[PDB]
């Protein structure tokens, strides 16, 4: 594997690190949602451009469409939890217990 | 009959915009299946050579294949420029 | 589990885009299509416990065109001995592979 | 015309190559010179790392880079 | 919410599962667990009521991270082989990563964490679909990858799925917590046998889906999600006390009941694979399960805990609407280990 | 792993196969029938229960539909269930037969001439 | 695995056809309907066999035809071949359509010097046949025999002896 | 490469604008002239406090939307195919679901501010 | 090695995604990964994913401005915090950047394993293709074969989408 694979795997484990370590605001973890969506999406394009695997040219465009649903999901709960908190805070979704 | 006249009257006084994105649509899908220029399209782009026309290995009981590309055998593209 | 419809109906909802060898757009081939070709077919109906031992030289292949690791190695292993050979001097590459060729049509 | 000439280029490259491993590696221990990777035998399209190895960084960069920055 | 949409968000969430189980390309498979997700996060908040926006939260970042670590995976074994069929996959660290994102999914331990949660913030009702329906695609999926599948790790995680079912059920008094851990802990079983038998693994899933069904559905019947709260239906409904206390003895894994045939089927299967410790240990801890469905089956049914005076009221009305599918689940969740040898016709 | 998930020559959702036709068909006074029918009733008396309705002679025309759909089920399920055990029979005694030198034959020789060691009781 | 046979620097020698593109998008419809024999039957060779190393004499016999059409243009009228291709090379697209005038003026010189008919809209993308006498080549892929399969299944479907054989049950 | 080149020189020109626009002139800066502006009374809190969206759902809708754009702008390559009744099916299969979205939006009051 | 773009741009998209992971304000959040992706983009055309590349960069900066717009309502901080405010966010900022160095020279002068397999160098240039032939693009035609091969996954997508609109008017209806 070339060093550009490295890397764009790297960006992957990165940004899974960073949504798994949370620190305050819940945005902050939607972005890192975010960028494991764009890490996939280079990489399996890297990957279906060197194979010259045509017909797979079409599945990152697919990937991107789920990705802002996921999004778009997450702003929405980021609206509601706000909408009872004033605040995106992680530390008061803390009403159910293990 | 004549309730979906004053429907469609009341609608273009109030909202002429939906009306001719309705109209539009509607006729973006329909007219389509009623043409006879669609198989046309279709076989233009059938004409267009975008990869090498690899030659067949002459077995002997071929006759409707050419043999040279300005023999009458083969498929004709003079429906095309009368076009 | 896994029930296959698409068998049953003979329907191919994405079957057409599991291999690269099946039918692309204007007949382009992928990379690896005769290795990934002769691996399919050397495999066909045999299981999956059998194809993994008796087809392992055309998987090989395969993956050896896929990520051409040992073609990499080869080539380090030519181009480290040719700059060990010229750091001390006594290589002196041909007139061709410095820029001072006569290029062909 | 253009397969028949691109046929010839490939060849003659490869097989410039080939003589130049021959020189290079006379001295290395268990180097079997022309190998293949494969086990097939049928013929494999080069890398353009399998071509363009040996030569300069104009021409490396222009072959695999060059339709893409031209503009 | 509105009727008709709630109904094509439930059509949404089966299409999901059901575009899982159909799939041979791995794409459509993640599309499916994407589909899947979209239309369950509504299903959850179906009543606002802060601690289900909380659930729902908590359930959509963690099957977030299982997609993205699922897709990671696909994305690495089509790297090291030109596949999106999916079959053994070729690559041992996409197996890895794999494996993870759908014991994420799963809840199994340890990222079992946020079964507790979310199943005490939703409605009994989502918390029925959120233990019996959302399980069927990660499992399925399992199925298929079984055989390139690392028998230490999934073995690893199904013991500490039961241990960890086992040993959270004892400290809780409400019933949505207790069926969670009791869910973690029959996926656990479920994984055991995976390895080895996927028949199994299908028969353990039938047996307790049956028997969670018949749970939540006699804990919608009467309205009770506390333990004190299910202690006043012997004053009101008798029948459905019973009847609760046979499915928990069931759900124990007591012969001769419904309950008890998976696990026979999986020890014995396991015996003939040279795994000895293992179903003994298994065994030896399903007894917290079948402890803390005993202390239930004591509050609710066995003894008679004191009642309120309102409650009179309530003599003189009828339950309203009927489930037509309870008395077949319970039937189903009890006597039917005579026709154990059925379970050919699942292979 | 799935022991004959991949069959060869398996229709995939067919429930039952036309070879399956071949087997003699499970009697309608089948024990395993039987128990399948008291299962229906106990269900249809559950019912009854649940309902607050009386308990054995509520509904006649729901118990008998529940015995009913009972027996048609498990009819059903009997035959492949008795199928599929043969085919397992079936394949298992192929086997056997196309790989001999995996199961030798062995001449056994009679007690007289074996020697078991013989633990005293004392 | 084995050593990779190359042919040898003088096998890949040949007389090169040295004209630019813009000349040979000047002549490309004539060149195609004039030298289509030995062009049909290299590409023939060249999709059969898979292999570029089996192919050399073919490939020569395209040079040399081509050779021989570019001696024909430049020794009856190279003066309105040369105005044509000239005007055609100026296109940054190099695009037939700006230069009707000068290819009118070619294309009735070769008909009268060559008797030369330049090819109809369609008529160069046909698929034709070859006459040729090298073999069919049988393994192209050099595929390795292909592993035997698992026998079939076969006989009569008897029920299960003693029936189920699931522990204490008797069927 | 020349559009690397081109980026490099604009962004150059760019900064060196706003260098010379930093360090040629006199520079005087007090206190009072740094202070925030809000019309020569001082602000009453903080900018950095929470501003309230009133149309944050047609912000989340405009991302569903902005990727069906991805799907329809390979639509110019996509009328080269031979499937010219399967591609223009599925062309406004995806514009008229489009539609639809926009349509569930617009009646149950979606694209209305929030008070 | 010829140039070290690729490497280079590869590298800074890594060093953007150490940014955003970093967890700092989220404006500053966003500014990271709009520098990855159109560094991302940059990496894409450098193999002949032209549209691919813009694309993915189209669609990043508009949900990051919809990122913005509700950064500035729901998680504005009145401190914001950029990398150097704070001994958590530079701390793990740094952790980022030394670990990318020290992957990037295990695997640039000497050859490691890290998790699945190893590295030489080389330059990305060397497993091209070498082939020669087309008037189209053959991304083009592959991301164009969807509306004729892909009707399953237009009919997935677009029922995903109808339902992404519905879900997201379900859930912000509170009540
Ligand atoms: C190995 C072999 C064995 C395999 C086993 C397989 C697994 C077995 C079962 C596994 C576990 C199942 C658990 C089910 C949980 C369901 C949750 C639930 O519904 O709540 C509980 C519910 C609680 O009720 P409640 O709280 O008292 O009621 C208050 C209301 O909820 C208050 O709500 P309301 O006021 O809003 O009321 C609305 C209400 C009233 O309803 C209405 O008014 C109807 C209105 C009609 C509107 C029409 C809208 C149409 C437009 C939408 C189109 C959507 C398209 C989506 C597809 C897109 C594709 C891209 O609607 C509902 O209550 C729910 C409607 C359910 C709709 C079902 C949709 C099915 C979709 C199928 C998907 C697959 C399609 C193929 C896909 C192919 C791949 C792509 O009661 C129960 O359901 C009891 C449990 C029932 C379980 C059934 C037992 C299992 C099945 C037994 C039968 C045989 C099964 C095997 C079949 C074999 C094959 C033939
Ligand atoms: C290898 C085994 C072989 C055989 C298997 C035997 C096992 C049982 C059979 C299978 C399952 C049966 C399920 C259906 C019955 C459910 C209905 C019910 O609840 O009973 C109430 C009902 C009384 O209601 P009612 O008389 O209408 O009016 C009084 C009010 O309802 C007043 O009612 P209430 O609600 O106001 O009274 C309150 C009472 C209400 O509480 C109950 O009713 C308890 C119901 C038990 C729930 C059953 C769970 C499902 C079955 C699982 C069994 C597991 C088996 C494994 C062994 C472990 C045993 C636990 O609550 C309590 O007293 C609290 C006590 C808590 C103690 C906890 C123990 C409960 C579980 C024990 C179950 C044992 C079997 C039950 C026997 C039948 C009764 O009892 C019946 O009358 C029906 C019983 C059976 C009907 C027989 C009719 C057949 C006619 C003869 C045909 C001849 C055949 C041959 C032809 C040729 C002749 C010449
Ligand atoms: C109305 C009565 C009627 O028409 O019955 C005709 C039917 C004609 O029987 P047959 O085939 O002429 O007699 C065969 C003998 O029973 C001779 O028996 P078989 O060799 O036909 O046995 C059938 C077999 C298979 O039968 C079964 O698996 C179901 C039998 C009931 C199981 C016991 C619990 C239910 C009571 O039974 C067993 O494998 C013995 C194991 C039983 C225990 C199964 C596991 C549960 C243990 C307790 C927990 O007789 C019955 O149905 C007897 C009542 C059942
Ligand atoms: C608690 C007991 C379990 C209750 C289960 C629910 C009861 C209702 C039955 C459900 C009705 C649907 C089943 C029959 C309809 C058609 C079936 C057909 O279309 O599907 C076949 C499949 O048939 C089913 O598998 C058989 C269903 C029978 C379920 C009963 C077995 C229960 C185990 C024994 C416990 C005792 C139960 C007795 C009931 C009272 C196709 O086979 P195949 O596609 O190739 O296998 C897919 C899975 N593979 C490939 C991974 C193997
Ligand atoms: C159109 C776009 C392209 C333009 C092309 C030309 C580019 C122009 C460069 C842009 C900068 C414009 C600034 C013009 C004024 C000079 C400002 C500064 O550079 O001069 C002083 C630099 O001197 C410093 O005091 C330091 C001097 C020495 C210390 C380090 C320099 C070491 C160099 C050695 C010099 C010795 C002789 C060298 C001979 C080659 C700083 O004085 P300062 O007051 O703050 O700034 C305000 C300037 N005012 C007064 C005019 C308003
Ligand atoms: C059995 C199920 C029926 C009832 C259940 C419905 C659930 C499924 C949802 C809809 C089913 C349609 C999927 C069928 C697969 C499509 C592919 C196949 O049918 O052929 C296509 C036919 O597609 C046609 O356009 C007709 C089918 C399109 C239907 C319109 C969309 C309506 C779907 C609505 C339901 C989906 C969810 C709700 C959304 C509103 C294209 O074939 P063609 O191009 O010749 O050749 C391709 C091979 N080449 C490329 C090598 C040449
Ligand atoms: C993009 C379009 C325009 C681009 C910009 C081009 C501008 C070119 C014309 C510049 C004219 C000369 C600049 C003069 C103004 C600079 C600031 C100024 O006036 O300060 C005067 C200041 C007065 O300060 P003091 O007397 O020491 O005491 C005051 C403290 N109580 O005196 C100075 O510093 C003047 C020093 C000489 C200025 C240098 C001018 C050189 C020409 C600049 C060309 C820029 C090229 C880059
Ligand atoms: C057959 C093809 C169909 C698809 C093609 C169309 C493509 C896209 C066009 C539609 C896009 C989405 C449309 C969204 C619908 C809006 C619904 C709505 O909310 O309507 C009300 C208004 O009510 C209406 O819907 C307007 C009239 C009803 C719809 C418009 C006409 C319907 C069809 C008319 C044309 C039919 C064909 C023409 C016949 C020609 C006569 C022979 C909105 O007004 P308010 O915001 O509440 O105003 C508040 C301020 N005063």
């Amino acid at each position: 594997m070339p060093l550009v694979y490295m890397n764009i795997i790297m960006a992957f484990a990165i940004a899974l690190a960073g949504l798994l370590m949370y620190r305050s605001h819940l945005m902050s973890s939607l972005l890192c949602l975010e960028g494991m969506m764009l890490s996939l999406f280079i990489m399996s394009t890297l990957i279906i451009l060197n194979t010259h695997f045509t017909l797979a040219n079409m599945m990152p465009i697919i990937l991107l469409v789920f990705a802002a649903c996921e999004a778009a999901l997450g702003l929405s709960l980021l609206v509601m939890v706000s909408n009872t908190y004033g605040t995106d805070y992680v530390q008061n979704l803390n009403l159910l217990q293990c | 009959a004549g309730r979906i006249a004053s429907f469609l009257k009341n609608a273009w006084a109030k909202e002429p915009v939906l009306v001719a994105s309705f109209a539009i649509g509607g006729l973006a899908i329909i007219l389509p299946s009623l043409s006879p220029y669609t198989n046309y399209a279709i076989r233009i782009n059938r004409a267009t050579p975008y990869n090498y026309p690899v030659p067949l290995r002459d077995d002997g009981n071929m006759p409707d294949v050419p043999s040279h590309p300005q023999d009458p055998q083969g498929p004709s593209l003079e429906w095309l420029k009368n076009l | 589990p896994f029930f296959d419809v698409q068998k049953r109906l003979g329907l191919d909802l994405d079957r057409w885009m599991t291999i690269q060898s099946a039918e692309q757009p204007h007949k382009i081939p992928g990379r690896c299509h005769a290795f990934e070709k002769e691996w399919i077919e050397c495999a066909h109906g045999i299981g999956g416990i059998r194809a993994e031992k008796e087809c392992k030289i055309e998987f090989d292949d395969f993956v050896e065109c896929l990520l051409r690791q040992k073609t990499m190695k080869r080539l380090s292993a030519i181009k480290r001995q040719r700059d060990k050979l010229i750091k001390e001097g006594k290589y002196t590459p041909p007139p061709h592979h410095l820029g001072k060729e006569d290029p062909r049509p | 015309l253009f397969q028949a000439e691109k046929d010839r280029r490939v060849l003659q490259m490869l097989r410039e190559n080939l003589e130049e491993e021959a020189i290079i590696m006379k001295d290395v221990p268990d180097w079997k010179v022309g190998e293949s990777v494969f086990h097939t035998t049928r013929w494999v399209t080069p890398m353009m790392g399998e071509l363009y190895g040996l030569r300069t960084n104009e021409e490396i960069l222009s072959a695999t880079y060059g339709f893409i920055w031209y503009t | 919410m509105n009727p008709i949409i709630y109904t094509t968000l439930i059509m949404t969430v089966m299409s999901g599962t059901m575009l899982v189980m159909i799939s041979s390309h791995w794409l459509l498979i993640w599309i499916g667990f994407e589909m899947n997700l979209l239309a369950m996060i509504p299903v959850l908040m179906k009543n606002f009521n802060p601690r289900a926006t909380e659930a729902a939260t908590k359930y959509f970042l963690t099957q977030a991270t299982a997609s993205m670590m699922l897709m990671m995976a696909i994305i690495i074994n089509l790297l090291y082989s030109g596949q999106w069929t999916i079959t053994k996959m070729f690559n041992p660290v996409a197996m890895t990563m794999m494996t993870m994102a759908l014991a994420m999914k799963l809840g199994l331990s340890p990222f079992h964490f946020w079964v507790p949660e979310v199943t005490q913030g939703i409605s009994l009702q989502a918390g029925l679909l959120l233990l019996t329906w959302q399980k069927l695609a990660p499992l399925s999926v399992l199925c298929q990858i079984s055989q390139s599948i690392n028998p230490n790790l999934m073995l690893t995680m199904a013991m500490l799925s039961i241990l960890i079912g086992g040993w959270g059920g004892l400290n809780q008094t409400q019933l949505r917590k207790i069926m969670a851990y009791s869910s973690i802990a029959h996926m656990g079983w479920m994984t055991a046998v995976l390895p080895y038998n996927t028949t199994m693994t299908i028969l353990n899933l039938l047996i307790y889906i049956t028997m969670t069904l018949a749970m939540f559905m006699l804990l919608i019947h009467s309205s009770a999600t506390t333990t004190l709260s299910l202690s006043h239906t012997w004053n009101k409904m008798p029948v459905i006390t019973s009847l609760m206390m046979v499915t928990l003895l069931s759900m124990g894994g007591l012969p001769p009941l419904s309950g008890f045939m998976p696990k026979w089927m999986i020890i014995q299967e396991m015996t003939k694979n040279e795994s000895i410790i293992m179903p003994t240990l298994m065994a030896m801890t399903a007894l917290l399960n079948l402890y803390f469905y005993m202390r239930l089956a004591y509050s609710s049914s066995l003894t008679m805990f004191p009642s309120t005076n309102n409650m009179k009221m309530k003599w003189q009305f009828e339950h309203t609407k009927q489930m037509k599918l309870l008395p077949t689940m319970i039937v189903l969740s009890t006597l039917v280990l005579p026709m154990t040898p059925a379970l050919s016709s699942l292979n | 792993m799935t022991m004959m998930s991949g069959r060869p020559g398996r229709v995939p959702l067919q429930f039952l196969p036309n070879e399956a036709r071949s087997l003699p068909p499970p009697k309608l006074t089948d024990p395993r029938l039987v128990y399948m029918g008291f299962l229906g009733y106990c269900s249809g008396l559950i019912d009854n229960a649940i309902r607050r309705r009386p308990v054995v002679s509520a509904g006649l025309h729901r118990q008998l539909l529940y015995v009913t759909s009972f027996v048609f089920f498990g009819y059903y399920l009997l035959k492949r269930q008795d199928y599929m055990y043969a085919l397992r029979d079936h394949d298992m005694f192929a086997y056997v037969k196309s790989h001999p030198e995996d199961f030798p034959e062995k001449d056994k020789k009679t007690y007289g001439e074996i020697l078991e060691e013989f633990h005293p009781v004392r | 695995p084995g050593i990779v046979e190359l042919p040898t620097l003088e096998d890949l020698k040949v007389q090169e056809v040295k004209v630019s593109s813009s000349v040979l998008k000047a002549a490309a419809h004539h060149y195609g309907a004039q030298c289509d024999k030995p062009n049909k039957e290299f590409m023939l060779c060249r999709w059969e066999e898979k292999d570029p190393r089996r192919c050399l004499e073919e490939g020569k016999l395209v040079n040399q035809c081509a050779l021989d059409f570019f001696r024909q243009i430049k020794r009856h009228c190279a003066e309105p071949f040369t105005e044509y291709w000239t005007c055609i090379d100026y296109s940054g697209l190099q695009l037939f359509r700006h230069c009707r005038k000068q290819q009118a003026k070619f294309d009735e010189c070769v008909l009268d010097k060559l008797g030369w008919v330049r090819p109809d809209l369609g008529e160069l993308s046909k698929v034709t046949k070859v006459k040729t006498d090298r073999p069919l080549p049988e393994n192209p892929y050099h595929s390795r025999a292909r592993p035997e399969p698992n026998p079939e299944a076969e006989g009569d479907l008897k029920p299960a002896k003693h029936g189920s054989r699931l522990f204490f049950w008797t069927m | 490469m020349n559009i690397m080149l081109t980026l490099l020189t604009n962004v150059t020109l760019a900064s060196l604008l706003v260098l010379i626009a930093f360090w040629l002139p006199q520079l005087n800066a007090y206190s009072e002239k740094t202070s925030p502006y809000e019309c020569g009374f001082d602000p009453m809190g903080s900018a950095r406090l929470p501003f309230s969206m009133k149309f944050f759902l047609v912000a989340i809708t405009f991302l569903l939307f902005d990727l069906e754009i991805a799907l329809l702008l390979p639509l110019p390559w996509a009328s080269q195919t031979n499937n010219l009744k399967t591609m223009l099916t599925m062309a406004l299969f995806l514009l008229i679901l489009l539609a639809a979205s926009l349509a569930y939006e617009w009646t149950q009051k979606g694209l209305e501010w929030a008070e | 090695m010829t140039m070290y773009i690729a490497f280079i741009l590869s590298t800074i998209f890594v060093i953007g995604f150490v940014g955003f992971s970093s967890k700092p304000s989220p404006i500053y959040g966003g500014l990271g990964l709009i520098v990855s992706g159109g560094v991302g983009c940059g990496i894409v055309l450098n193999f002949g994913g032209s549209f691919l590349g813009l694309m993915v960069f189209l669609i990043y900066l508009g949900g990051m401005l919809v990122v913005f717009g509700y950064t500035t309502a729901m998680a504005t901080e009145m401190y914001p915090e950029v990398w150097v405010s704070n001994k958590t966010v530079f701390g793990a900022f740094v952790s980022g950047l030394m670990m990318e160095f020290c992957m990037v020279y295990y695997a640039l002068k000497e050859e490691e394993v890290e998790i699945i397999f190893k590295f030489n160098g080389l330059g990305d240039w060397v497993i091209y293709d070498t082939g020669d032939s087309g008037f189209f693009s053959e991304e083009a035609m592959g991301i164009a074969a969807l509306y004729s091969y892909g009707t399953w996954l237009v009919i997935v997508t677009g029922w995903s989408l109808l339902i992404g609109v519905v879900v997201i008017m379900e859930i912000t209806r509170g009540n």
